[PDB]
This record gives structure tokens, C-alpha cells and sequence, in this order.
């Protein structure tokens, strides 16, 4: 048995369009050192340092520094800790987190709007987003199970259907937990 | 505010001799998420859909491929692809490696993998 670990002070970063930028933790572990290294992927952006050795149970910080101004705009952040007949095999964990690009000029915050998702199926399930931020469902559920997606804002999303017409959701509010559980007939 | 601890022990299994169908290479056990099996992408070097390659280290250049599934069998993506999506477990979740076989037909000695587990949160 061999354990491999990367963990990241937050599960998501709202990044504040425009801002300087944040910092955000990450922690080995594992019991051997590893080079972290951290890359930011489109759904501009600078991670420092991008590559860099951290020891065994020890933690550091990122820098991440910095687009449509009437919605968020969605980025992922990697942070990967890579080491520095038989079968040997070595794993990496390429742990990723959404960096979500929110101007100030937008009003409140996803959990203000995520009752409002509208629902139709065709085809499908699909999702409306009228609101300007990305609607991150972390369950859904409809006649009684969806792996669920995000919604992008001023947006659709299209689920594949698993004759009941519930839908059940709960968003990701921006702390990382589980919002309040809405429902509507479809 | 919620920390993104993601975690992976990976188990050895039986010995392989000289190679068997399905055989169980070893299993693995992701931990930490908050997110479904499409989610999850497993990443070599190889880069071959769907399939892990492992490879001889004698300079013969040998390879034998792998699958990996869990449970109805489900399968995280391997090198941007699903072989055979579901929210996964709460908690964990297991994932078997399980030989193919090599499509180039297998030398005794040591074999090898280095593997990308990226794990796309929410």
C-alpha cells in the first residue's frame, strides 16, 4: 500500500475581476517531498511560484494573480504533486479547483438566484441560468439521480435524462458547502 | 470555508505471471472529493484512450495495457476517455486496475507506469 495527497486551502476561489490577487494554501500530505506544480485552464492568470519542491507534510502558498463584465467567467486551478512480471507503478494527484471570475459590478451572490433555474426536457434535461453566475450544482436529482454539471450564467446546460417530473438541486455556495435544497415540477 | 483534500491509496495485487485476462493489477481508493465519475481523469504518458500502458524497463520496449473500473461497473476517464457517468460514493471510491493484455504479445522482469489522477472539483 502506497498513500498520495494535495490539498487546497479552498475548494473554489471567487476572483474579484480586476483584483491584485489572492493567495490560497497548499499542503503535501504525503510522507515524501514532491514538486507542486500549479496551472490555471480555460473552462492570463499567474501562479506563483508555478513549480516548486514542498518537503513531506509541509504547507505553502500560491499567488494567484490576474474579461465580460456583466457575468462570471470560469477558470480551473491544477495543483499536481509529482515526485521529483513486476508491476511498479507511481501516481500523481492533479487536484483542481474552479477559479471563478466575478466582476463587482454584479448584484449578490449564486445563492440569491439558485431558486431561480427554470427547467424544460427535450431530446434531455435541460437547465436555464438567467442569473449572471455560474450555477455550481452539486446535487440534482429528477423523477426520483443526474451527475450534475455547472450551469453557466446567462446560460443552459443540457443533462442526459436518466414519466415523474420533479427536479431537486442544491448549488455549491461559494464556502464550499451545500446550499439549500429547491424543487419545482417540470 | 471548505479545503479541497484530495487523496489516493493505491494497493497492491496478487503477483502476475506469464499474461491472464482481467487480472486484477491492483486497486485503487480516491478519497477527499465533494463530483462524478467524468470528473476524474486518469492520465499516462502512453496516452492511449481509455487504457493505462505499462511498460518493460530492459529497453525491449514490452507493454501490456490495463482498464480502470468501479461499481453496475462504472469508470473514471482514462487519458480523456470512459470505457465503460455517475456520482461517485460518498466519501471514496474504489477503482480496480485489471490487465487487457498487450496487443504486441510479454517478456519476464519489471514493468512500469507514471500516472496523472486529475480530479476536476464540483
Amino acid at each position: 500500500s502506497k498513500e498520495y495527497g494535495v490539498t487546497i486551502g479552498e475548494s473554489r476561489i471567487i476572483y474579484p475581476l480586476d483584483a491584485a490577487g489572492v493567495m490560497v494554501s497548499v499542503k503535501n500530505t504525503q510522507d515524501a517531498p514532491v514538486l507542486i506544480q500549479s496551472r490555471i485552464y480555460d473552462e492570463p492568470f499567474v501562479v506563483t511560484p508555478p513549480l516548486f519542491r514542498l518537503d513531506a507534510k509541509q504547507q505553502n502558498s500560491l499567488r494567484i494573480a490576474q474579461f465580460p463584465r456583466d457575468k462570471e467567467s470560469l477558470k480551473w486551478l491544477c495543483v499536481k504533486g509529482i515526485p521529483p512480471v513486476g508491476v511498479f507503478v507511481q501516481f500523481a494527484i492533479n487536484n483542481c479547483i474552479k477559479l471563478l471570475v466575478r466582476p463587482n459590478e454584479l448584484k449578490g451572490t449564486p445563492i440569491q438566484f439558485a431558486e431561480n433555474l427554470s427547467w424544460k426536457v427535450d431530446g434531455k434535461l435541460i437547465a436555464e441560468n438567467p442569473s449572471p453566475f455560474y450555477m455550481n450544482i452539486g446535487e440534482l436529482t429528477f423523477g426520483g439521480s443526474i451527475p450534475s454539471h455547472y450551469i453557466p450564467p446567462k446560460s443552459t446546460w443540457a443533462f442526459d435524462l436518466p414519466g415523474a417530473r420533479n427536479v431537486s438541486w442544491r448549488i455549491i455556495n461559494d464556502q464550499g458547502g451545500l446550499d439549500r435544497l429547491y424543487s419545482k415540477n417540470v | 470555508v471548505e479545503p479541497a483534500r484530495i487523496t489516493l491509496t493505491y494497493k497492491e495485487g496478487a503477483p502476475i505471471t506469464i499474461i491472464d485476462t482481467e487480472l486484477l493489477v491492483g486497486t485503487l481508493t480516491l478519497g477527499g472529493y465533494k463530483t462524478t465519475s467524468t470528473s476524474v481523469n486518469f492520465t499516462d504518458a502512453a496516452g492511449d484512450p481509455m487504457y493505462l500502458t505499462f511498460t518493460s524497463q530492459d529497453g525491449n520496449n514490452h507493454q501490456f495495457t490495463t482498464k480502470v473500473i468501479g461499481k453496475f461497473d462504472i469508470s473514471p476517464k482514462v487519458n480523456g476517455e470512459n470505457l465503460v457517468d455517475v456520482v461517485l460514493a460518498t466519501g471514496s471510491q474504489d477503482f480496480f486496475v485489471r490487465s487487457i493484455g498487450s496487443k504486441g504479445g510479454l517478456a519476464a522482469g519489471k514493468y512500469t507506469d507514471a500516472v496523472t489522477v486529475t480530479v476536476s472539483n464540483q
